[PDB]
RNA sequence: AUAGGGUGAAGCCAGAGGAAACUCUGGUGGAGGCUCGAAAAUGGAAUUAGACUGAAGGUCGGCGCCCUGGAGUUAUCUUUUCUUGUUUAUCCCGCUUCGGCCCCAAGGUGAACAGCCUCUAAUGUAGAUAAGGGAAGUCGGGGGAAUCUGACUGUUAACGAGAUUCCCACUGUCCCUAUCUACUCGGGGAACUGGCUUGUCGGCUCUUCCUAUCAUACCAUUCGGUAAGCGUUGGAUUGUUCACCCACUAAUAGGGAACGUGAGCUGAAUUGAACUUAGGAACAGUUCAUUCGGAUAAUUGGUUUUUGCGGCUGUCUGAUCAGGCAUUGCCGCGAAGCUACCAUCCGAAUCUAUAUAUUGUAAGCUGAGAUUAAGCCU
């Protein structure tokens, strides 16, 4: 999943 | 002679086996 | 009016007339009334 | 799968080997529970179940061609108290559970007693073959 | 990016 | 009418909407498509209020100024009255002291005791001929026809030509 | 002896025991 | 736990499993038939004709081959395939379907089968609540195999896993066969619940039934007929979990009844224990009478309303309440003994001063 | 009341009497095979 | 654990690099967060009262805050590690202001703040309090550090109760008032 | 959003307090206290007990007409 | 010195059946072999009045030859409490000290020799409690049934405090730990690599590292590239194996720490869904789970040495009252504190401290009476 850094 | 080597499990008629279960050139 | 309720609080029973004593320093009689594990809530 | 919308946290008190009531008129007793569908994963930690979760059973007691072969199954009663956001803990009688199919569809025509509110709202079937509802 | 370690 | 519709990719309409009354959700595709109500905080209205207006107890007291309370074990109001203008079919075990409330009928369509869930007329397929109004199924084979469609007839997506012909 | 025991208890009664 | 390899078990390498590698014998599992056999007379010799269903990879095959006479017809199936073995008819099928049965039709031209010698088992690890019972069924489905195929007086052995479903097996297996008896060989290692029983003297009944050998009700429940005495005494006693399911016509799963009822009822115990309340008419005689009682009051009617939260003090106040309202509502025969009773006194007296007379020597 | 003869002898001699008569038990049967025990 | 938190050892001081915490209460408020299945619905849940100015011996509504204070101490305790635990300085970040006294729109009840005799370890609110979300780090008494900066952010909070019931115990009045009209009338008071 | 009343003591109920039981035949108790709680589940009659409100109700303690 | 409890052998007496013998039913008798106690992996070149000890501080059997009618307490009650042949047996009820056989030692309770009372911060050990589940932990955890097995009769015989397997019930063994009482980290050590080698035994699970990447990121699923930031499970060991069997999950990738190294067991975020897009997708908008981490006690559950309140059993203060002892004596509830995924809140993927409320109506009316900060408010 999308994480917080992409 | 015939029911020793059928009690060993080989199957002959008068004497030509059919099929034995053990070689019968190391059966006693 | 002493109270030894909050004061002889959390000790354990075995020590409890004793201490007693110890927060007070025929009274040691009125502290021993009832032994070790009991000692009246409020003295006067 | 097949569950309507999300989903939030209830108290789990149904780990794998328990034994709940079978709820449905489905010739079905007590359902035996293996598996849990979706639990996560811990170190030594059970797998354990709670109302409206879809998990895997076996039917210990009841007609010999049900208890063929495992099946899905939900739950719809508690008995471990668990948390209402309208502002209540609150927990039932005894653990039930509907046999069902992957898709969400009881094999039942009927379910007998109370039916927990959260689990007759993720799952319509249930909804409609529920009698009482809280 | 993680450099390696050179021998 | 042949009217086809979803609530949240789900078929069945009967759970979320009764005529109209309209499930609250994340979105307004549902409502256009047909009064924004909940019944005990939960979208499932059709199964849980019964009208030609009779809502349980669980229903909260704001709940009911936004739309009778009825005080009665089988809370499912929707899957245990089968009601029109005139005739109401109701569960064979509910208490007398609602049926007063509710012509009221004892029956069972064809040993189903949910009738408001499997008769909607239209009963479910397995409905025998004495105790039946045409028995079809509905939504692509669901014999909950109740609960599957409203009668306009609203029904899910998934509903098959034949079976439309049929409602 | 119970004479004995009779004016002991009426002393105790009007407090002379001692 | 572990995530081990069975191989790397502290059992499951045994002596058995060498020794039927040394022999050449596929598998440990032959010698329990060994053994078996070595304890009903050898009955394989006796047989001649020899089925052995779902016999992966044969080890009870060849030991059939060993024992039985030469030219005899073991024939194995199976489900999954088999290595061919001399003097055996191996094939693969599903003995659960007609096709096996097609198939032994087949190979079964004329000669019916002197045993059946089953040792079925399913894929072990669903978690032994559907593994015992399929395990049942397969057993259940080898004897509908077998009671086709046996001669009168025939020997059918199969593996059955202890469950409550067995002693249903063991009872099935009475009726179609003479003796019936349960065994465990030592190569049956003591941690398993796998138990061999063995039926001799086939039946083999003209006209059998055949709902005696249909699943659908040879593993049919059984009721329960519990007292339902600690319901009014032990209420606070947290009754055991109840995780058996709710009865058959019950709905509502709630009960009522009127209190004459309960009055006329001639077992209390049990009534009092099942329904949830009494109902009250206002209308009966009966209760118009009853009314007007010193009982009836103090907090009475309220205890009825509800029999579910009450205690056995309010029990035992109920009983007595019921008790109330059903109340409301010759010489020549004794000469005879005289007689024989002095003679016999007379002779023992007299036989006792003999004897004192020579007890002075 | 407990005799004067019971109280010596629950306190001096009852514990050697019990392993005594404990020893006797373990021998008679231990002995009970062992063919060849004739009187 | 968290190798980031690593120096598990006592803070400096117990202000953390202003409010006193006073203590915990409930409330339940109205929500109304669109695609949401709670949304048009009631939810209840815990805040925490920070007295700003108190008793001790020694922003706006619809907001989300960050309190920064020194995490309660429990001593020395036996990562399979023995040493110090709490008395380190956190910072915990978005907590939604609720309340800026005990009246709510629908609760028609004239209440403080404050709950039946006090707040345990803590006396009455008569002074400003921060009514947050959720729980801040430290103990009652403490002093905490209030500092500034999804949809969570910006949703208006309409309450409908707070709980005022007495946490000295299983209270279950919400003022003395309502107390003596339920019991009645006692013995003494006559 | 309504204050309920305790099964056993007939104290006010507010939201979150107490536990909630729903017994098999879809009846709600709900209690205030730990305390009903457990005089529930030990079958004790509130009548008899005299700090509940059924037994001031049944002894004309407080006016109930 | 050879004791005590139970069981109740010969013999004897009284009745019934039977020609006797003999067998039955009752009593007596009191005996015994009777019983019971290309090439990797760390970074790299018990004291202060209180309490205790508590009289055990030739031989055998039955019969005959300690309790009770001046001092102490007295709010109330109590003429009270302490001391000076007919023999049982076939023959002719306590303590101390005629017939088969061959070192002294009080009383009261104990419907049980017993036992009880009296006169002259952390760690470890043990114990108890605990919501939901109920052996899922581990090699292997009060009843019923069936098998194996050992000495061995007249029906699936029976028997053994033998062993094994299934059924029901219960349980902190476990998920998953938490609270209370009493006493009270040693982690770690001490037949030669001549730059080898690759693509044609849950035996070490606070950890660290490598990439030769299983998943997540970027370029329905196949192949490949950058990529190690992050994550890589729960059951069976019950029949058969050549080594596995059954599910959940995004996936359940392969290796080094000399064959990973002995106190024990044989062998800093992460990921997955849901609405809408959209009737078999996605970006945009929106709502929530899973795992991990930090914190907190409003509520819910748990725990009680507030030994807080109330109850019961045994015993002792002459009796009520009020109390003591029996390691909360046994119970019900429970404050404060502690505490729970059993409670709540927050978070190209690369570079304050620490060695009003509780219980339940008091004594002689009455939600009365008692306790309420010792870490409550005032
Ligand atoms: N339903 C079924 N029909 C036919 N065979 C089956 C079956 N279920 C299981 N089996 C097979 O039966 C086998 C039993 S193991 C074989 C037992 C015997 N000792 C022997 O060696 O012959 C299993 O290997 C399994 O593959």
């Amino acid at each position: 999943a999308k994480s917080l850094r992409a | 002679l015939a029911q020793t080597l059928v009690n060993r499990g080989v199957n002959l008629q008068p004497l030509q086996i059919f099929d034995s279960q053990v070689p019968i050139g190391a059966t006693p | 009016t002493i109270n030894l309720h909050k004061r002889l609080h959390g000790v354990s029973f075995k020590k409890r007339a004793p201490r007693a004593v110890k927060e007070i320093k025929e009274l040691n009689q009125a502290i021993w009334k009832r032994g070790v594990k009991g000692v009246e809530y409020r003295l006067r | 799968n097949g569950a309507q919308g999300t989903k939030f946290r209830i108290s789990l008190g149904l780990p794998v080997g328990a034994i709940m009531n079978c709820a449905d008129n489905s010739g079905a007793r007590n359902l035996y529970i293996i598996a849990v569908k979706g639990s996560g994963s811990r170190l030594n930690r059970l797998p354990a179940a709670s109302l409206g979760d879809m998990v895997m059973a076996t039917v210990k007691k009841g007609k010999p061609e049900l208890r063929k072969k495992v099946m899905p199954a939900i739950v719809v009663r508690q008995a471990k108290s668990w948390r209402r956001r309208d502002g209540v803990f609150l927990y039932f009688e005894d653990n039930a559970g509907v046999i069902a199919n992957p898709k969400g569809e009881m094999k039942g025509s009927a379910i007998t007693g109370p039916v927990g509110k959260e689990c007759a709202d993720l799952w319509p079937r249930v909804a409609s073959n529920s009698g009482v509802v809280v | 990016m993680r450099v390696r370690k050179r021998q | 009418m042949a009217t086809r519709t979803q609530f949240e990719n789900s078929n069945e309409i009967g759970v979320f909407s009764k005529l109209c009354l309209v499930a609250v959700g994340g979105s307004e595709n549902f409502y256009s498509a047909f009064v924004h109500t909940t019944i005990a905080g939960t979208r499932i209205i059709g199964r849980m209020t019964a009208g030609n207006l009779l809502v349980p107890t669980q229903t909260t007291d704001q709940e009911l100024q936004h739309l009778q309370r009825v005080e009665e074990r089988l809370s499912a109001l929707g899957n245990v009255i089968c009601c029109n203008d005139y005739v109401a079919l109701v569960h064979p075990d509910i208490d007398r002291e609602t049926e007063e409330l509710i012509e009221v009928f004892r029956q069972t369509i064809s040993g189903n005791i949910l009738v408001g869930s499997y008769c909607s007329g239209l009963v479910h397929p397995q409905t025998s001929v004495q105790d039946q109004l045409v028995a079809g199924t509905v939504n692509r084979g669901s014999s909950v026809v109740g609960a599957g469609m409203v009668v306009l007839a609203v029904t899910g997506l998934d509903t098959t030509a034949p079976e439309l012909s049929v409602i | 002896k119970y004479l004995k025991y009779l004016t002991k208890k009426y002393l105790k009664k009007n407090q002379l025991r001692d | 736990m572990g995530k081990t390899q069975k191989k790397n078990s502290k059992g499951r390498l045994d002596r058995y499993y060498y020794l039927a590698k040394e022999k050449g014998y596929r598998a440990r599992s032959s010698f329990k038939i060994i053994q078996i056999n070595e304890k009903y007379g050898h009955f394989l010799e006796k047989s001649k004709v020899v089925i052995d269903l779902c016999a992966a990879p044969g080890s009870w095959c060849q030991v059939a081959s060993k024992l039985c006479p030469v030219n005899s017809l073991i024939i194995g199936v199976d489900i999954v395939p088999m290595k061919p073995m001399p003097n055996v008819i191996t094939f693969q099928s599903d003995i659960t379907t007609e096709d096996c049965r097609s198939k032994l039709r087949g190979y079964m031209k004329t000669w019916k089968a002197d045993t059946v010698l089953h040792d079925g088992a399913p894929n072990v690890g669903l978690g032994w609540v559907q593994d015992a019972f399929t395990q049942s069924q397969l057993t259940l489905q080898a004897l509908k195999l077998a009671v086709e195929n046996l001669v009168v007086n025939g020997t059918f052995v199969t593996k059955i896993f202890r469950s409550k479903d067995y002693n249903k097996l063991i009872w099935v297996f009475q009726q179609l066969f003479e003796k019936v008896e349960a065994t465990k060989p030592p190569a049956s290692r003591n941690v398993s619940a796998e138990i061999f029983v063995v039926c001799k003297g086939f039946k083999a009944p003209k006209r059998l039934d055949p709902r005696l050998l249909d699943p659908k009700e040879v593993f049919e429940e059984l009721p329960d007929g519990q007292q339902n005495m600690e319901s009014k005494i032990y209420n606070p006693e947290k009754k055991v979990r109840k995780r058996q399911g709710y009865e058959e016509g019950d709905n509502l799963l709630y009960h009522e009844t009127s209190i004459l009822d309960f009055v006329r009822t001639e077992d209390p115990i049990s009534m009092l224990g099942e329904m949830n309340k009494f109902t009250i008419d206002e209308n009966d005689h009966e209760w118009k009478i009853l009314k007007k009682l010193k009982q009836t009051t103090d907090e009475f009617r309220s205890c009825i309303e509800d029999l579910k939260v009450l205690g056995k003090k309010d029990f035992k106040m109920i009983l007595r309440w019921r008790k109330i309202a059903r109340e409301i509502l010759g010489l020549q025969e004794k000469q005879r003994l005289n007689v024989k009773r002095e003679r016999r006194r007379k002779n023992e007296m007299k036989q006792k001063e003999l004897q004192r007379m020579q007890m002075n020597m | 009341k407990v005799s004067k003869s019971t109280k010596k002898f629950q306190s001096k001699h009852l514990k050697h009497t019990l392993d005594q008569r404990r020893k006797e038990k373990i021998q008679k049967k231990r002995i009970q095979g062992r063919r060849g025990n004739k009187t | 654990g968290h190798l980031g938190f690593l120096p598990r050892k006592r803070a400096a001081s117990i202000r953390a690099r202003l409010g006193y915490k006073a203590g915990m209460t409930t409330i339940v408020r109205d929500l109304d967060r669109p695609g949401s299945k709670f949304h048009k619905r009631e939810v209840v849940e815990a805040v925490t009262v920070v007295d700003t100015p108190t008793p001790l011996a020694q922003f706006e509504q619809n907001e989300m805050i960050d309190a920064i204070a020194v995490t309660k101490g429990h001593g020395f305790e036996g990562v399979a590690r023995a040493g110090q635990r709490g008395y380190h300085s956190r910072t915990s970040i978005n907590h939604k202001i609720y309340r800026v006294n005990g009246a709510t729109s629908f609760d028609r009840t004239k209440k403080t703040i404050t709950p039946m005799g006090g707040f345990v370890h803590y006396g009455e609110i008569k002074n400003d309090f921060i009514m947050v979300k959720g729980c801040i780090p430290g103990n009652r008494k403490r002093i905490v550090t209030l500092r500034k900066s999804s949809r969570k952010a910006l949703e208006e909070v309409s309450l409908k109760w707070i709980d005022t019931a007495s946490k000295f115990g299983k209270g279950r009045f919400q003022t003395p008032a309502e107390k003596h009209a339920f019991m009645g009338t006692l013995k003494k008071d006559l | 959003m309504r204050i309920y009343q305790c099964h056993f003591c007939s104290s006010p109920c507010y939201p979150g307090h107490g536990i909630m039981f729903v017994r098999n035949d879809a009846k709600e108790f709900r209690f205030c206290r730990s305390k009903c709680h457990k005089a529930f589940k030990q079958r004790r009659n509130p009548r008899k007990l005299k700090w509940t409100k059924a037994f001031r109700k049944a002894a004309g303690k407080e006016l109930a007409v």
